[PDB]
């Protein structure tokens, strides 16, 4: 459609070595869609471990996700890193069969505290007729369901942004967190998933987190692949 | 309705 710069027709794709190493260059239809939240739980939650300093430097590696930006993602050669990233498969993988509402890394000062001092959210939303219609309470769901998909580009720029924030908000924004506590992965099923499926490393809970009644929310931001929608939050104690 | 928690979990002390 550019002909100053190409006689070949344009693909939604993002044409880009760096993007391709972690992510589908192609994210419009169903499977990779989802492929990509798949990717996108890992990142995310790898540079909120990473920048929160909840897990050292050695649980990590190095990546990039465009030539300006770089961050750190769970390393699969560390047992323990690799145990952690299997968690984040497992919770991915159910946003193929639709099941996952929410996944939320929860830090609580005692072990199995239901109230935690500081929670990362990503909420989900599922489309459905050509990734258009929204399947079907919480303040993002309007707006986010309303929103389009606008193409590849448009979905690597809204990942760059939610890295940045991420990096920006633990670093310059949060204060650091207290000398002890408990990280933990909680997730919520939504109202479709049967009684007998079950994600992989979670086990069944009839209770999910409590935030206090004083604390701070910030938006880090969204992502709109061509038949996911995912909104990412931030409760803290250390705003 | 129906909640899933990690079985391995991160501490610090």
């Amino acid at each position: 459609n550019n002909y100053n710069e190409s006689l070949n027709k344009s693909k939604d794709a993002i044409d880009d070595k760096t993007w391709s190493k972690l992510f589908p260059s192609i994210v419009s239809d169903p499977d990779r869609s989802s492929n990509f939240m798949i990717r996108a739980i890992y990142v995310v939650f790898s540079a909120v471990l990473r920048q929160r300093n909840i897990l050292e430097k050695e649980y990590f590696s190095k990546n990039y996700i465009t030539e300006n930006l770089s961050c750190m993602t769970l390393s699969f050669k560390n047992l323990r890193a690799h145990q952690i990233a299997q968690l984040l498969r497992a919770a991915g993988d159910a946003t193929k069969d639709g099941f996952l509402k929410e996944i939320s890394l929860v830090v609580t000062e005692h072990d199995g505290d239901v109230e935690a001092i500081e929670v990362f959210s990503m909420k989900f939303i599922y489309f459905e007729n050509g990734g258009v219609v929204a399947r079907l309470e919480d303040p993002h769901f309007a707006e986010l369901a309303q929103l389009r998909y606008e193409g590849a580009e448009s979905v690597r720029d809204q990942m760059v942004t939610i890295v940045r924030s991420v990096q920006f908000l633990c670093t310059k924004v949060l204060e650091p967190l207290p000398a002890e506590f408990t990280a933990n992965f909680r997730l919520k099923y939504t109202n479709d998933a049967p009684s007998n499926f079950r994600i992989d490393g979670f086990d069944d809970s009839s209770t999910f987190y409590t935030l206090p009644d004083g604390i701070q929310s910030v938006t880090i931001g969204h992502l709109r692949p061509g038949h996911h929608a995912a909104h990412m939050q931030c409760w803290s104690k250390s705003m | 309705a129906r909640y899933g928690v990690s079985n391995t979990s991160i501490n610090r002390k």
